[PDB]
């Protein structure tokens, strides 16, 4: 059973984003669909470098976007976070 | 969109985030909670700043056998090449140009068996490398 | 003069990888009938003699029909492998070597790896004029010096690969027709790119088959000095069944786990004869002879050997072969022991590596 | 048949008894279970007979003094002087052995052939009776699951 | 089996709501979604 839970874990991980959590099969139309969304798109080491430049920048300059997740991660609201929704989903039927 | 530091990309790129990253994602995907996946992420975010400003002030204040077994090969395969540089293959042909079937294919047969031989002594040579290799 | 043997050695060559198969299994025949010849094979009695035992008397030269039988069959296997599958092995690798020497350029932007046989044995082939020998594109050369040679020097890449430019420039041009010498022996001789046979012949070494085919024919060829060497012919069927392969690929399916497991037994094991090899030593004696005492666990290594062998073969553990420990000073001690060594040892681990190998058949 | 069979001797009633394994379902789920898979139990069968052959021939020529079976001194009972007889020693006692072929033959200790021995021995257990045997279990057992 | 039974009522129980059946995921659209359709909405207590 530990096994198959260290498998079942690298296997959800390769065909699930961890993020929007939607299916890599909405993403693999297009050639490297899931990996260009893993990459591009929603990226573990992208939201961490974003919070780090949020960190390190000063509160006066924050752009509209970067004060809204700002006031949103000190209150402690995770609703900025994509959740089963992402930008081909947004806009779906004007983008295709 | 936004700004990441090279310095910022060396650390995420190092071993020590590499293995707690490792250990994170198998902690969240095995049994994060699903409500508490966000929250978790965020408390791994902010560990992980920490992490890399740390390292960053604590850093800064076979082929062998290959090579046998390509010289192998290359000597191996000369040693045979050799049969054909000495050039007196063409007085032996000479007489076979003249004689009979089953001599051409007793040639023929010889020139396989000569191959197989030089095989043979391919592999030996291999393993005598990898022994001196071993030793 | 040359047109004869040509057609004839064509002939052969077709024949040769025509039957490959039916050759391949006539030397699988000619191995279970060798063996089952042997299966009355007796010792006679200084030396021993081996000596053929049977009623009818006719086994013996028998024996020696089928072995030099064997050994030709199996002559005849390699060379039909050779004309059959051998090109298909050089098409495949040949067009690989032109799709990574253009597309992603791994001779010119970018340098293998050298730690990859396959890479650095490619190197040879690409100054080999006789290249896209097997290969469909013969012009994979013109291709590479068209998309990278601006880049990285038109005479550079042009040596790299050993071009010529001289020869575009004449067939372009005003040509005549002249009759050629076909008896020139130089010329056909020199025609042969030894380079390009010598990559051919390191690849044909490098493939698995081949080294399977040539342990087969040196086990026949072993047969004729010692007859019991044939017995190694009756692996073959584990190769030909499809459920005996997956039987032996099962073991090397979780290699890197099987061997981890291995080498926990083995420390766990080498802990109990350390424990056993300080505190429990006069239990090992193994004599019943009261005047000679054989013991097994004076010495590390003889302790830790005879905890490897006798202990993990013997079901109810090490303490069916030790001797009894009613009355002693480390009775409890002992039964803890022996108790923890049946459980952690035959129930836990020897399990484990059993349904790892189990497993990985399923 | 088997019937008339019994009138000229009685034992012969007792094949009777195999009709509750058609009878009823479950037994003969089981007896189904052995033939579901016949193809490969027979060609596993045949690569343990084959592993155990190239054991005895390895036996047959290298340990050979190991496989006295005699008690008495006079009389030495040799199993693997012959091919043949080595051959079904290996077959029965060997395979029927838990701990494999070395519970029954003598012990090495102190031969020149100890290492070789122990190897043989190790190998012999790993392979037949901890692979083989189990493979053949459970093409029965998960045949019948 | 009477093992793996268990976990299966578990799960379940955990995965879908007793009353009306439908998936913890339509719920969970909003934080604590099957929690709260399972205490304010659907309760056992409340019924009894
Ligand atoms: N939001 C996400 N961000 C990053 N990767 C994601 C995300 N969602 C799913 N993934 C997947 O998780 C995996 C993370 O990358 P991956 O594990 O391959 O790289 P790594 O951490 O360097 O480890 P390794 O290359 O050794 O597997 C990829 O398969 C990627 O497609
Ligand atoms: N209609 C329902 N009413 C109540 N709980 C429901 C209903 N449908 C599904 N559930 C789920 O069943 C479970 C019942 O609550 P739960 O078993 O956690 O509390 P409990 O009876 O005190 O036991 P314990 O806290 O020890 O698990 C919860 O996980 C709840 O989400
Ligand atoms: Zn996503
Ligand atoms: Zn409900």
């Amino acid at each position: 059973e530990l096994r198959d839970q260290q498998e079942q874990v690298k296997e959800d991980m390769e065909t699930k984003c961890f993020i929007c959590g939607i299916g890599n099969d909405y993403f693999d139309t297009v050639p490297h669909g899931f990996e260009t969304h893993t990459l591009q798109e929603h990226n573990l080491a992208n939201y961490l470098f974003f919070l780090m430049y949020l960190i390190n920048k000063d509160e006066t300059e924050h752009t509209g976007q970067e004060s809204y997740v700002w006031k949103m991660y000190q209150e402690r609201c995770w609703e900025f976070f994509p959740a089963g929704d992402c930008f081909r989903k947004q806009y779906e039927d004007q983008l295709n | 969109y936004f700004e990441i530091s090279e310095s910022s990309r060396t650390q995420w790129e190092k071993p020590q985030v590499k293995e707690s990253k490792r250990q994170f994602i198998f902690d969240v995907v095995n049994e994060g909670g699903e409500k508490e996946k966000m929250e978790l992420f965020v408390n791994f975010c902010e560990d992980t700043i920490f992490e890399m400003q740390l390292a960053a002030q604590i850093s800064e204040s076979s082929i062998l056998t290959v090579r046998s077994a390509l010289f192998a090969l290359r000597y191996n395969i000369l040693t045979l090449m050799r049969m054909l540089s000495l050039k007196s293959l063409k007085k032996q042909m000479k007489k076979v140009k003249k004689m009979t079937v089953k001599d051409m294919v007793t040639a023929f047969f010889s020139s396989y068996w000569s191959i197989f031989m030089t095989l043979l002594h391919f592999v030996a040579s291999v393993f005598r490398g990898f022994f001196r290799i071993i030793c | 003069f040359w047109k004869k043997i040509i057609a004839y050695q064509q002939k052969l060559l077709n024949y040769f990888a025509r039957n490959f198969y039916n050759m391949r299994m006539l030397a699988l025949f000619v191995a279970f009938a060798i063996n089952f010849i042997l299966l009355f094979y007796k010792v006679s009695t200084i030396a021993v003699h081996y000596v053929l035992e049977e009623s009818s008397g006719y086994m013996e030269p028998t024996l020696r029909i089928l072995a030099i039988l064997h050994t030709v069959i199996s002559f005849f296997c390699i060379i039909g492998y050779y004309c059959l599958k051998v090109p298909l092995v050089i098409f495949k690798r040949e067009k690989e070597v032109a799709r990574k020497l253009e597309f992603d350029g791994l001779y010119i932007t970018e340098q293998p790896s050298e730690d990859d046989i396959k890479g650095q044995w490619d190197r040879l082939v690409i100054n080999t004029q006789s290249f896209p020998n097997n290969y469909w594109d013969k012009f994979v050369k013109r291709k590479v010096m068209d998309k990278y040679g601006e880049f990285y020097g038109r005479d550079r890449i042009s040596e790299l690969l050993g071009m010529d430019k001289a020869a575009l420039d004449f067939s372009d041009a005003r040509e005549k027709k002249k009759p050629k010498k076909d008896s020139s022996l130089s010329a056909v001789l020199n025609s042969i790119d030894v380079k390009y046979q010598m990559w051919k012949l390191g690849v044909v070494f490098t493939d698995n088959s081949f080294l399977y085919l040539a342990w087969y024919m040196t086990m026949s060829v072993l047969g004729h000095y010692n007859n019991f060497f044939f017995a190694a012919h009756l692996l073959d069927i584990a190769m030909g069944f499809k459920t005996l392969r997956t039987i032996l690929s099962s073991v090397t399916h979780n290699g890197k786990q099987l061997v981890l497991t291995v080498g926990l037994l083995a420390v766990v094991v080498y802990l109990y004869t350390v424990v056993a090899f300080n505190f429990f030593r006069k239990f090992y004696n193994k004599s019943e002879d009261g005047d000679t005492p054989d013991m097994k666990c004076d010495d590390m290594l003889t302790c830790y050997m005879f905890h490897m062998y006798v202990g993990v073969r013997a079901g109810g553990g090490i303490g069916d072969e030790i001797e009894d420990p009613a009355g002693d000073e480390y009775e409890i001690y002992r039964i803890i022991f022996d108790i923890t060594f049946f459980f952690f040892v035959i129930v836990i681990l020897l399990a484990i590596i059993q349904g790892l190998i189990i497993d990985a058949f399923g």
